[PDB]
């Protein structure tokens, strides 16, 4: 409910043309340090680490680029970079000790929307699931190697974002958005089950999951999703037991287009972030607390995340990319609170305030004594 | 019927030639079988004489200057009167009685026809002078004959006679058409013709069981001469289909035979060639062709085929003199009985020519002077022009 | 005769003085020298023997006889004397007295004498400091030719540094020969004490209210062992008064002291020539008058930061001094000439209203960065607006650079790509097909509601939709083996253009597109006529390819198509040898072939038209151990392809694919069964030629005739007896044994014989016996069904031969 | 360069549709005023265990919906009479040149003297013939209590002096030479006048500054109404601020707008001669608002610089008590913070409620919030009074 003003900003020099879904943040070099990938539809991938304004490296592979990301697909207790093109190409990176060309290449069907990396099974591999823009779903898994395929489910509305979470048993599942603010759940690959939620029902509609709720929790846990519209609504839910218990909706008069998570406030919980084709940014805890951010620049795409910015730290971070062939990136988005308060309704609640008050013989009743107090405890020492 | 028995046996007998032992009968039915109709006895003389008719017709010896009529014809109120309807007690019942009318009208057809077959040969006899026997026209009258007279005679008891007569008739025919087809080189029909005539020949002829009346031996005579006539015509497409020394064992089976004596000529006497000539008569080839096929019709230099060349091809260097004599001379050869004569400097060739046919014209040539006063040479041709024009084959009509 | 008193203390600088006389007298008389003066007089003058105002109080006298002639004013003539004596003194007394001071291990002694002449490090001499400025300035009062003045006042202080390097610029402009020293007093002491300053410090003073001197002095370093010779050439007024002989020289050094008192500036140029002076203080003057001038940021730009745009506006007319006005200061300002390259060169009162972002080039030049980025913004949204009503409204070819700027203005909303499989290795021409493709979907766009976009002059084409809402534009291209379109959106309620983009995405239909496109292709190509795909094309590969990546029957696709595989019996023969059979004579089964592409393959391909309110065309293809031999494997593909329509169906197994493929069926296995026999003839037909069972096999299937029903003149052959059958078969065995075939039978109660000749391949003629029964008969063999006769030739020449032996066989049975 | 990290943490901020001016700004409640008429209200409201900022629009009566705003001023009256003074000086677009007016708003009713609400509509129109540059208050020592009075800044280089009446309870206007005998013959525009009274004493001092730079103090008994003395220098660009403070003996601070902000140190013996300059505050364009309060906890004052490009520089007073003449005590940079528009006016008042003052900075844009560190400010005071107590009980 209140605005604030980012100051502290780096800019990366960026020319060309990108799918909303071509750009991610991630360790590639395995040094526990976050980088950050950039594809384009030119068929080069550049690479920034730390605070150059040049690209880190760029990497090209054959074809036009629809998805990147970076982690552990061949199960060998490393992280590499999956390039995904548009005719179903396949390429993989190890940016790990002058284009940098790629180890392995294997040719999937084309059509390819939207990534995705993790074990959604159970059975200690990661597997890699692929959108279409055909409404199609395809899993994999590397078979040690190559990729062999899982299985191949059907939708009827069109796929924007695959999510993995933790089903009411104890299990990682398999969200796909869908048109009308619904999604539906995939059966794991060793059919399609949907869920709804009251607009027009061809709003597109995107979809995350995977929210921590404590610290130290990222290990094993799961259980709150997100869901956001182009309309300009979004919703927070649980995905527990039998029905799925509406945590929170929020309206707003924006073409909302992306969905990520945070942790600005440092206390173990993830904030979602959000943001608008006009650049109104969006952090909403599980609270009901909105923060409101405006870049008054129209962006293209968006990516909320760990980023190490500055004398080696990840820190989370805030990356638009506008028209200006620039990519925006703001590293202290970190806050003390998220809420209004105030010091004398932060210090009724610690019992050392009141010990000491009655101590004093001063009884917090009478707020103009207790005021002149602290006055006199502030700004007059002797 | 009792009656007709004896006269089914008495008609049958005469199938072959029983005319002495048919009197006999009919002279036991004349008075050891009496007390009978009378027409019995009539039918019986009727018959008697007719064997003795039938006997002079076989002859064929009665009639060269005739008689030959009218004992012939003398038998027309004989078979006539023979059937008298009915009346007074005669024979049999009245059940079979009147069996003989529909014979005795079969006699009456008979013995017209056998009158008109007389005539016939007759006319063919006066005709055999001539110079040539136009076989057309004995064709073109012969068939009046054969159609108004057939199928004239049948109450199943006189079918013997009627085979004899139909190939005393059919017989003929062929012989003449082959006559005919011959003269105007009609490979097939003549060869059909003829060889039908062969078969029907032998069943009534050589199943004899006496000597065959004259008659016969004409006929045979006839046939004989006709087979070595066809031979030598066609003798140079016939060569083609055997051996040159295989022919020769059939060449010497024709009781004229025509090829030999050439052959043995040009060997007894050095020559240039002997060559046989069919003008066209204002023509397909060698052989049987198709039914209707591409006859590219006769032109230049080509109304003079040799049909039959002895030694070796024509000579192209000897034939632009042969159809320049042929038409410079083209008259007295037309009387049939002459042979022409020229002998030149540059070719030093005597090209003897008679004329035995219309159609046909036999040549020869030498090598140098002839001296036509020869007579070696002329009477060789004569000989063989005296064979292929019939004049004794139409005329030795009777003895 | 009239005499003047001089003081005693020039007693020796009468070479000197007499030298600063002859110019002093030289201004007011144009020439004992004689003068004229025009009263006319003639003045004849010659010398005779006898602090600041004791110095000049007016010991030699001057002894001058003057003949005047009318109103000379002789009282008048002598004070001007008494002025010019007095000013000489004077003038030689500022020459030789502070002229010659200086301005403030030999090498390094050398070097602090260089340091001293030119003084940028040191201290200033005492002359230089109280002495020259009140010398210069008291001989103004008394008339003389060497002496300036100027004064100015400017709004502010900070200009000192902007006016210091325009000043210097501007007097080494006028004047080679001079040099500028900046010589700042030291803001602790005074007496003399004035400390040079580096060129660059900006103002090393932040504290205000501190009135700061500044010590310009401007002086020829070559004016030294120099005034003897020429100096300046010609921009000194003056040279050595009288001569430079007698090895006594006068000081016609010039200097130059600027000043100032917190602000007021003041020239004392001396020396300088006189027209060339006036134009220097002219200059200055004007140069000062030009930086006052710009005072309109302190006006209009510092007054306005602060929301006071009614206060202090431009042309008000700070202060109205009537002095010189201000020619800067005119209605007709030249603002963007005044905060930039400070000179007097040789709407503003909101102009930061409500816009985020030496004093004077720091405070005006975001002003001027400010005012051009509204003129960027500007062109931008006229380029953006200009479009949108030409296009809506009025139903031109924006070049390259309006291209881009729309498509960087725009989305990205949707995409999508499709597959071109004619290419094998995406499993001149192809390209040939591809502009065809883009074509097609060019007419289908069109068809919509679409207006191409044209390109005036500087294979993708863009095409465009305007609507209320805003602008949609779509890019079609060949990128690889795929063809992609993308869809631009451009926003000018504020839902109902996305409903628009919405709608018009539904009705994109690639797939179904490139289903018609292919299946017609197919059966173009299948008739022949329209030789669009390469020759030797394997049809059956692209067949299974396209079937293996549309198994589905994509959704609004018109054409149909089915794939099937058959197995026939052949049991006779083999089933390839069949194949190869029904290939050689395809023609005859109206059916055609395909030379598919060093090892050859054919197909058989078969259409037609089939209307079932349907109206399709309807395209067949066929192509194909001792088991499998005796198995014929032939896989055939249905095609069905529409008529009228072309574009994909904007609206929503098959019957008239299961209605064709039905009797496809049945006639394949009619041709086969059918097919089977018309080669199991013809194989041994050709081996005949070289089997009794073989021999009789035949005759069950070929055409023979009777001799009797070619020409009855044969018919006397039908009845003649066994034997002559005999005598002939003997006949023509002995005659061609190369012809004659005989056969028998293993009883002898049947033979067959068979005469040819090569040649007339079409019949052989036969005769045949049985010798048991009798049944002889005489025929001619056809293989084929003789169509017919008039309403061959060949043929009858057996007829004759064979009949030609048929007369000498009679013959011999005759002779 | 900044020797310490700015404490202050930013609260709250509101957008302002329009921009304000210096003088917009105005005072647990504030008010901002806007250009484009806006007048807005900011405060905060408790609830439970937090707080929520508050600004609401005001409706005043007697100006039209096409005039625009040039000054605002509010004050409360002398302790003998209540009642909140409110004054705006507005101009009338109607006509080639702007026509000046001034409203004045006090509810004179019982019951409605602090009420803001009455107060909003109780306006007395009073016509000008002259541009307003800024509107202040002042205390005088008027026969045995004081009064404060209004002062007006002219068009015509002179000060307007507004007296409420004893008697029909209006506000007419008065002489200025009456009571203020060292506000007159002036040359260019007061900018900005400070006057500061001493307590428990009849004299006080006056600070002003023009367009023209000429900076005017002047020391005035107020029983004799008599100048006691009188100081004047000649500065560079317009004044945009002057404070009269004594740092621990009185000093004053001149913030020029193209010259540093400098103090000049023991006014009643030295003058206006021997001043101290603050390093380096030049470098960030043109210093708009300026403000003398304690902002280290310290109970020493501090200086608060607010410059056009958006700087909040803070000097603090090292102490002479130190004991460093190489290096004499002077100021220095202690923090400084950034904005993201320029600001124009600064406040520092105890909005919330706790004691610890805020910071309101009013800023192109619209107003931020700034508070103090809570973290900090929560241990600084434990420490003190854990100290306190234990001298307390070793001590006594």
């Amino acid at each position: 409910m209140r605005s604030v003003s980012y100051v502290q900003r780096v800019a990366l020099e960026f020319s060309g043309s990108l799918f909303p879904h071509a750009i991610c943040l991630g360790d590639v070099d395995n040094d526990t340090l976050n980088e950050l990938v950039v594809g384009d539809t030119s068929g080069k991938v550049s690479v920034y680490k730390n605070d150059d304004s040049r690209p880190w490296l760029t990497c090209s592979c054959q074809g036009m680029l629809t998805c990147v990301g970076v982690g552990d697909v061949c199960n060998k207790g490393k992280n590499l970079l999956v390039a995904v093109s548009a005719e179903g190409w396949f390429h993989l990176f190890d940016l790990t000790p002058e284009e940098q060309r790629p180890v392995f290449k294997q040719h999937i069907p084309a059509n390819t929307k939207v990534m995705l990396i993790s074990d959604i099974d159970g059975d200690g591999c990661r597997e890699l699931v692929v959108g279409y823009t055909d409404r199609v779903v395809r899993a994999f898994r590397w078979e040690e190697g190559q990729l062999v395929s899982l299985k191949k489910w059907m939708l009827e509305g069109q796929v924007d974002s695959l999510s993995v979470t933790l089903g009411p048993l104890g299990l990682p599942e398999l969200m796909v958005s869908q048109p009308g603010c619904a999604y539906a759940i995939l059966l794991c690959t060793w059919d399609v089950v949907l869920h709804q939620t009251i607009h027009n029902k061809n709003v597109s509609t995107h979809l995350i999951g995977n929210i921590k709720q404590g610290h130290g929790t990222e290990s094993s846990g799961s259980g709150l999703f997100a869901l956001c519209t182009l309309d300009g609504t979004l919703k927070l839910m649980e995905e527990m037991e039998e029905a799925d218990k509406l945590l929170w909706s929020v309206q707003v008069d924006h073409q909302l287009f992306a969905l990520e998570k945070l942790d600005v406030t440092g206390n173990g919980h993830e904030e979602v972030v959000a943001c608008a084709w006009d650049g109104q940014t969006y952090i909403i805890d599980h609270n009901r607390t909105v923060v409101r951010f405006q870049v008054d620049e129209n962006i293209r795409a968006f990516c909320a995340g760990l980023y190490a910015c500055k004398e080696g730290r990840n820190s989370p971070c805030l990356v638009y990319v506008t028209f200006n062939q620039k990519i925006y990136v703001y590293w202290e988005v970190q806050l003390e609170r998220m809420e209004s308060t105030n010091l004398v309704k932060l210090l009724e609640t610690k019992p050392e305030y009141h010990s000491l008050l009655q101590e004093l013989g001063v009884d917090p009743d009478d707020l103009p004594v207790t005021r002149a107090l602290l006055h006199q405890t502030l700004y007059h020492p002797d | 019927p009792v009656e007709q028995a004896v006269l089914e046996t008495f008609f049958s007998h005469l199938g072959i030639f029983s005319y002495d032992k048919a009197k006999d009968n009919v002279e036991k039915e004349r008075e050891a079988n009496k007390s009978a109709g009378g027409s019995w006895l009539s039918l019986l003389a009727a018959l008697a004489h007719l064997a003795a008719a039938e006997k002079v017709y076989h002859s064929l010896t009665y009639l060269g200057q005739k008689s030959i009529r009218t004992i012939y014809t003398s038998l027309h109120n004989e078979l006539k009167k023979v059937v008298t309807g009915r009346g007074a007690l005669g024979g049999t019942a009245p059940h079979v009685e009147e069996l003989l009318s529909h014979l005795s009208e079969q006699l009456c057809f008979f013995v017209q026809a056998r009158m008109e077959i007389a005539d016939f040969y007759e006319k063919m006899y006066t005709l055999s002078t001539q110079k040539f026997i136009n076989a057309e026209e004995l064709v073109g009258l012969l068939d009046a004959i054969m159609k108004k007279y057939s199928s004239r005679f049948h109450h199943p008891i006189l079918s013997p006679l009627e085979s004899s007569f139909q190939l005393e008739v059919d017989v003929l025919c062929h012989l003449l058409k082959a006559q005919a087809q011959v003269s105007e080189w009609k490979f097939l029909p003549s060869l059909v013709n003829l060889h039908s005539a062969h078969t029907k020949l032998q069943t009534w002829g050589q199943i004899f069981e006496v000597q065959p009346p004259h008659l016969f031996l004409w006929l045979m005579k006839l046939k004989n001469m006709l087979l070595a006539k066809f031979s030598f015509y066609f003798h140079e497409a016939l060569s083609r289909q055997t051996t040159a020394s295989e022919m020769k064992t059939l060449t010497a089976k024709a009781n004229p035979d025509f090829f030999g004596k050439i052959s043995s000529f040009i060997r007894k006497y050095d020559a240039a060639n002997v060559s046989l000539i069919f003008d066209n008569r204002g023509f397909q080839g060698h052989g049987y062709h198709h039914p209707h096929s591409y006859r590219e019709a006769p032109k230049g230099v080509d109304q003079y085929p040799a049909v039959v060349s002895l030694p070796s091809d024509r000579p192209v260097m000897h034939w632009p003199n042969v159809i320049m004599i042929m038409t410079d001379r083209t008259s007295d050869l037309n009387s049939l009985e002459k042979v022409v004569h020229f002998y030149d400097d540059k070719v030093q060739s005597t090209y003897f020519l008679t004329r035995p046919e219309p159609h046909f014209t036999i040549v020869i040539i030498f090598e140098s002077k002839k001296s036509e006063r020869d007579s070696h040479f002329i009477s060789f041709l004569n000989e063989v022009s005296l064979a292929l024009k019939n004049p004794k084959v139409f005329a030795s009509l009777k003895p | 005769v009239l005499h003047l008193a001089l003081p005693t203390s020039c007693r020796p600088w009468l070479p000197a003085l007499a030298w600063y006389l002859r110019q002093n007298l030289l201004i007011f008389l144009h020439s004992l020298d004689i003068y004229l003066y025009n009263g006319v007089a003639c003045i004849t003058l010659a010398f005779v023997d006898e602090e600041f105002e004791q110095l000049t109080q007016v010991a030699p006298r001057l002894r001058l006889d003057v003949w005047e002639k009318g109103n000379i004013s002789i009282v008048q003539l002598e004070e001007k004397l008494r002025g010019a004596a007095r000013q000489a003194l004077a003038d030689a007394i500022i020459e030789l007295q502070l002229l010659p001071a200086s301005l403030c291990g030999a090498q390094r002694q050398k070097r602090r004498t260089t340091q001293l002449e030119e003084g940028e490090v040191g201290t200033l001499h005492p002359v230089f400091a109280r002495v020259a400025q009140r010398w210069m300035e008291f001989m103004v009062q008394i008339g003389c030719a060497s002496v300036s003045r100027s004064s100015a006042h400017m709004v502010s202080r900070f200009l000192l540094p902007s006016i210091l390097s325009e000043f210097t610029a501007l007097v080494t402009s006028m004047a080679g020969d001079t040099s500028v020293r900046i010589f700042e007093q030291h803001l602790g002491s005074e007496p003399e004490i004035f400390g040079p300053c580096s060129p660059g410090q900006l103002g090393p003073s932040p504290r205000p209210a501190a009135e700061r001197h500044l010590l310009l002095l401007g002086r020829n370093f070559l004016q030294w062992r120099r005034p003897t010779q020429q100096a300046a050439k010609a921009m000194q007024r003056f040279e050595p008064g009288g001569d430079g002989s007698s090895g006594r020289n006068a000081p016609r050094q010039r200097l130059l002291l600027l000043e100032v008192v917190d602000k007021k500036l003041q020239l004392l140029t001396y020396n300088w020539a006189p027209d060339l002076g006036a134009a220097l203080g002219r200059a200055l003057v004007r140069l000062v008058q030009w930086q006052n001038a710009r005072a309109h940021l302190i006006f209009c730009l510092l007054s306005q930061k602060l929301g006071l745009f009614h206060h202090y506006g431009q042309l008000d007319f700070p202060v109205r001094d009537e002095k010189e006005p201000n020619p800067f200061l005119l209605p007709t300002m030249e603002v963007e000439t005044l905060i930039r390259s400070a000179s007097p060169p040789l709407p503003f009162d909101e102009a930061l209203r409500d816009i985020t972002a030496d004093p004077v080039t720091y405070h005006g030049q975001q002003f001027l960065e400010i005012k051009m980025a509204e003129r960027r913004e500007l062109e931008r949204q006229m380029k953006m607006e200009n479009l949108f009503v030409t296009w809506q409204q009025r139903s031109m070819p924006i070049s390259a650079g309006e291209l881009e700027t729309l498509k960087q203005s725009s989305r990205l909303v949707h995409y999508c790509a499709t597959a071109m499989l004619f290419d094998p290795a995406a499993w001149p021409w192809l390209k040939e097909l591809s502009l065809a493709f883009l074509q097609q979907y060019v007419q289908y766009l069109q068809s919509i509601g679409f207006v191409l976009v044209p390109l005036r002059p500087p294979t993708t084409y863009h095409l465009q939709r305007a609507l209320p809402g805003g602008i949609i534009l779509m890019e079609l291209a060949f990128q690889g083996c795929y063809f992609c379109v993308k869809q631009f959106a451009l926003e000018c309620l504020s839902m109902l253009f996305t409903e628009e983009c919405d709608k018009v995405r539904d009705l994109m239909h690639v797939h179904s597109f490139s289903y018609d496109f292919h299946l017609r292709l197919v059966h173009q190509h299948v008739l022949g006529a329209h030789l669009v795909l390469r020759h030797g094309y394997h049809l059956t590969t692209f067949l299974r390819h396209f079937l293996a990546h549309h198994p589905d029957g994509p959704h609004f696709g018109r054409n149909h198509i089915y794939q099937g595989t058959l197995e026939l019996p052949t049991p006779l023969i083999a089933a390839h040898q069949l194949y190869n059979y029904v290939a050689d004579h395809a023609s005859s089964y109206h059916m055609k072939p395909l030379r598919m592409a060093e090892h050859n393959e054919y197909a058989l391909v078969s259409a037609w038209h089939s209307s079932g309110q349907d109206d399709f065309d309807v395209s067949l293809l066929v192509c194909h151990g001792e088991a499998e031999r005796h198995v014929l494997r032939l896989q055939f593909f249905v095609v069905l392809t529409s008529q009228r329509e072309l574009f994909p169906r904007l609206t929503a197994l098959f019957p008239p694919l299961a209605a064709e493929v039905g009797m496809a069926r049945a006639r394949l296995a009619q041709l086969v069964r059918l097919a089977g026999g018309h080669c199991r003839r013809d194989t041994l037909w050709k081996r005949l030629f070289l089997a009794l069972a073989e021999l009789e096999e035949l005759l069950e299937a070929v055409h023979a005739k009777s001799i009797g029903d070619i020409d009855p003149q044969l018919d006397c052959f039908l009845s003649m007896t066994v034997s002559w059958y005999q005598s002939l078969i003997k006949v023509l065995l002995s005659r061609f044994p190369q012809s004659c075939r005989h056969f028998q039978s293993p009883d002898l109660g049947t033979q067959y014989l068979v005469v040819l000749n090569q040649k007339f391949t079409d019949c052989f003629v036969l005769v045949f016996l049985d010798s048991h029964l009798g049944k002889t008969s005489l025929t001619v063999v056809f293989r084929e069904p003789f169509p017919v006769q008039p309403q061959l030739v060949s043929t009858y020449h057996h007829l004759e031969s064979v009949i030609n032996t048929a007369c000498f066989t009679l013959w011999t049975r005759l002779l | 360069v900044a020797a310490g990290p700015c404490p202050l943490r930013e609260d709250s901020f509101t957008r302002f549709s329009s921009q304000s001016n210096v003088y917009g700004l105005a005072g647990g409640e504030l008010l901002a005023a806007t250009l484009k008429g806006k007048v807005l209200g900011f405060r905060y409201q408790d609830l439970r265990q937090k707080i929520r900022p508050v600004a609401k629009e005001l409706q005043f009566n007697y100006i039209p919906v096409d005039a625009e705003i040039v000054s605002i001023d509010t004050f409360n009256k002398s302790p003998p009479k209540r009642g909140l003074v409110v004054g705006i000086t507005f101009i009338k677009d109607s006509g080639d040149k702007g026509s000046p007016f001034l409203n004045i708003y006090c509810d004179y009713e019982p019951g409605s003297e602090y009420n803001l609400d009455s107060i909003a509509q109780s306006c007395l129109n009073l016509e000008l013939q002259f541009t307003p540059f800024q509107l202040c208050h002042a205390e005088v020592q008027v026969g045995d209590q004081l009064e404060t009075v209004f002062l007006l800044s002219g068009n015509d280089p002179a000060i307007h002096l507004y007296k409420e009446n004893e008697g029909l309870h209006q506000f007419e206007e008065q002489p200025v030479e009456n009571l203020f005998p060292e506000l007159t013959n002036l040359t260019s525009s007061v900018l900005w006048l400070d006057v500061h009274n001493f307590p428990g004493t009849s004299r006080r001092l006056s600070a002003l500054g023009c367009q023209s730079g000429y900076v005017r103090v002047a020391h005035v008994d107020q029983r004799s109404r008599e100048v006691l003395q009188m100081w004047s220098v000649l500065q560079d660009g317009p004044i945009s601020r002057v404070i009269v403070f004594s740092l621990s003996e009185y000093s004053v601070l001149v913030a020029s707008m193209l010259e540093p902000a400098v103090v000049y140190r023991d006014l009643l013996n030295r003058g206006l001669e021997d001043q101290l300059l603050l390093p380096g505050s030049d470098q960030f364009d043109s210093v708009l608002c300026s403000l003398v309060t304690d902002v280290d906890l310290d109970g020493r004052p501090e200086v608060l610089v607010a410059t056009y490009g958006q700087e909040l520089l803070c000097y603090k007073y090292r102490g002479p008590e130190s004991g460093l003449p190489e290096a004499q005590h002077g100021f220095h940079l202690l923090w400084q913070r950034s904005f993201s528009s320029p600001l124009l006016a600064m406040a520092h008042v105890d909005l919330t409620g706790d004691g610890l003052q805020e910071l309101a900075v009013v800023s192109l844009k619209g107003v931020h919030i700034l508070q103090h560190s809570l973290i900090q400010a929560s241990e600084l005071v434990l420490t003190r009074l854990r100290h306190q107590v234990e001298q307390r009980r070793r001590r006594l």
